[PDB]
């Protein structure tokens, strides 16, 4: 009815009119991207952060884009704009590759977190044969979109999903989730959620938080302290995350002035900690960290960062705004088996 | 007699002092090598002791320079 | 549509061979999937008293070779695994070798050999492992090394209401004194030292004498522990009487800071190398496959010493003068 309220739609795609009529026809697979693509996409979203994202709405044609033009929408509002070169495939490959089989690559970095290396669309089954990964820009659409939905969990955790996975939880865990809910408020737990999924941290093994936070919300009310320790019980998923499967995990570290001089961010005159701290040195640290970073290949991940115990957060905070691909730890995030690979000295 | 008990203290607090040095290098130490994460817990865990012991000994080093002026007031 | 998924305890995955391996019947023609399973799982519960969850297998692995596997907890993987392909690992004493190497979890052995010679082993008297028993074995050490993660609250629970259908006025005396948090509080500390809890009955009993009187948590583990005298004297003793420094015990007391709501361990740091460097020198090794020696503190300090000694020993079991039958008989 044109006479009611409307409830705001959350995500929509819009397509120019190339790129809708190439999401009419099957892949390779023989898959649809409305059908197949997008359900895939937020089931792997799911098992990889624990977070319940909605359905995307896609419209054809739109009058404001070119053909191979896209377009993605936050709350009905739009969010970022992308292009896709006419009749090629992302592969991310070496520049060294690029020019082992003397292939065509564009450079066009469209995104952060997502691959450089156009190659023109007729080289499939060279890549193929040379055992090489490439991706249909419907694919890169689903990349681009999977992206976002790392890089954009603080819009789509609030309340009403939150109780809705812990009212899903009820039918199995109900005690345990009624001791949490008479230790933690239901908006102080959602932001508990949010500052976990804040640094990538997954909440799908709901089990190990709720039991956490029954054991450490008997004495503290705090959400941040709270999280930090949900952090420190889920030492394995940490590990696992960024050791990559290894006997060792290879991080940077700080230097013992900058933690002994981020002891200066107290706040005890105002109610939270927020940052008391010389202007200049968000220049001063940062400089040292440029010089310093490994750039990781596009596929993968960042190399991590390995802070004393209570200064994690604070350096978190500061980093994201230029660098949203740190992961900032402390040491009682890791497993104390682990062999710790020193290899930054950042002064 | 209270620049002999100022003595006393000072060696007092010095070794102390020295220790506490001599564990804050075996921490950068123990990071420079690439110890475990247990390591680096427990030897934080012990710097986090030896602190009040620290602060202890500036205490009462702070108390036996008030009484040295006191006597030196005299 | 899309739902929630509730997050899976034990995934076990499996090489190709293994997965091959695990459709077919054993040498007694029982199941590993069936039969073997849940037999360990029962034999685990008889043993410590933990109801573990039923076991999640996915066969054919991508990311292993045939005669590997790996072990998920709540669907991270917690430790990968080799099988050296028809071998059986059976303890040998290193001359037989010439007479007649793999050393896969800390407590499995580390001898494997080729599984053709099975009749020399049943007529030698030597015992002998099943791959599957194998793994068998390295899953039992794993459910030891990470009970800590399978005793949470619904669990206890749980069993809370098992028992009200036959003490039901014992349990509600224990939760008029006690809340569930803390009752599996208590039930944590007593199982990080491997101390079963099938016997709920004598822990209901102390905790309804002594928690009229004391509500620290901790004090009431002591008190458990010191009401469990019988089985901690027949688990250490094998059935015998007779199969520690006073100057660590007078520098103990210095660990007196109890301002906050716990204790504080607060001593002289070097200490951790002076109990470590005798206490290296000391040890006897138990053969592999034993049980390490037990080592006896005062009453009021046992748990600062388990909490110390775990880090490089974790298999070696601290108790106290009042935990053993008071009939049973280096620095």
């Amino acid at each position: 009815n044109p006479d009611d309220y409307s409830l705001t739609l959350p995500v929509i795609l819009e397509l120019g009119k190339d790129l809708s009529k190439l999401i009419q026809h099957k892949t390779k697979s023989g898959q649809s991207f409305v059908d197949d693509m997008i359900p895939k996409m937020r089931q792997a979203l799911y098992q990889d952060i624990g977070i319940r994202y909605p359905g995307i709405h896609v419209r054809t044609d739109s009058p404001s884009l070119e053909g191979y033009d896209y377009m993605i929408l936050l709350n009905e509002v739009p969010y970022v704009r992308g292009k896709i070169p006419p009749h090629h495939v992302l592969t991310n490959e070496v520049e060294d590759n690029l020019s082992r089989y003397n292939l065509p690559f564009i450079t066009y970095k469209n995104a952060a977190g997502l691959p450089s290396a156009w190659v023109s669309e007729d080289a499939k089954a060279i890549l193929e044969k040379a055992a090489i990964k490439y991706w249909t820009p419907l694919e890169v659409i689903i990349l681009h979109l999977s992206y976002f939905f790392h890089k954009s969990s603080q819009e789509f955790l609030g309340i009403q999903e939150v109780r809705s996975m812990i009212e899903f939880m009820e039918r199995s865990f109900p005690d345990l989730v009624k001791e949490v809910t008479r230790l933690i408020p239901l908006q102080k737990l959602t932001e508990i959620f949010k500052r976990l999924v804040q640094e990538q941290i997954s909440i799908k093994d709901l089990r190990t938080i709720l039991e956490s936070l029954s054991e450490w919300a008997q004495t503290e009310k705090d959400t941040v302290l709270l999280t930090e320790y949900v952090r420190s019980s889920l030492k394995l998923y940490i590990s696992f995350k960024f050791s990559q499967g290894q006997s060792a995990i290879s991080v940077y570290l700080l230097d013992p002035e900058i933690e002994e001089m981020i002891r200066g961010a107290i706040k005890q005159t105002s109610a939270g900690s927020y940052l008391a701290l010389d202007p200049d040195s968000v220049n001063l640290i940062l400089k040292s960290m440029r010089n310093t970073i490994t750039p990781t290949p596009a596929g993968g991940q960042p190399p991590v960062l390995l802070t004393a115990i209570d200064v994690r957060r604070y350096v978190r905070k500061l980093i994201e705004t230029e660098f949203p691909d740190i992961a900032v730890i402390s040491y009682q995030e890791i497993l104390p088996e682990i062999r710790i690979q020193p290899l930054g000295r950042i002064q | 007699i209270e620049q002999e008990k100022l003595r006393e203290k000072e060696a007092e607090r010095d070794k102390v002092k020295n220790h506490y040095m001599q564990k804050i290098q075996q921490l950068r130490d123990l990071l420079d090598e690439g110890t475990t994460s247990d390591a680096v817990l427990q030897i934080k865990s012990y710097i986090k002791v030896v602190a009040v012991q620290l602060s202890e000994e500036e205490e009462k080093v702070n108390k036996q320079k008030e009484v040295v002026l006191a006597a030196s007031k005299e």
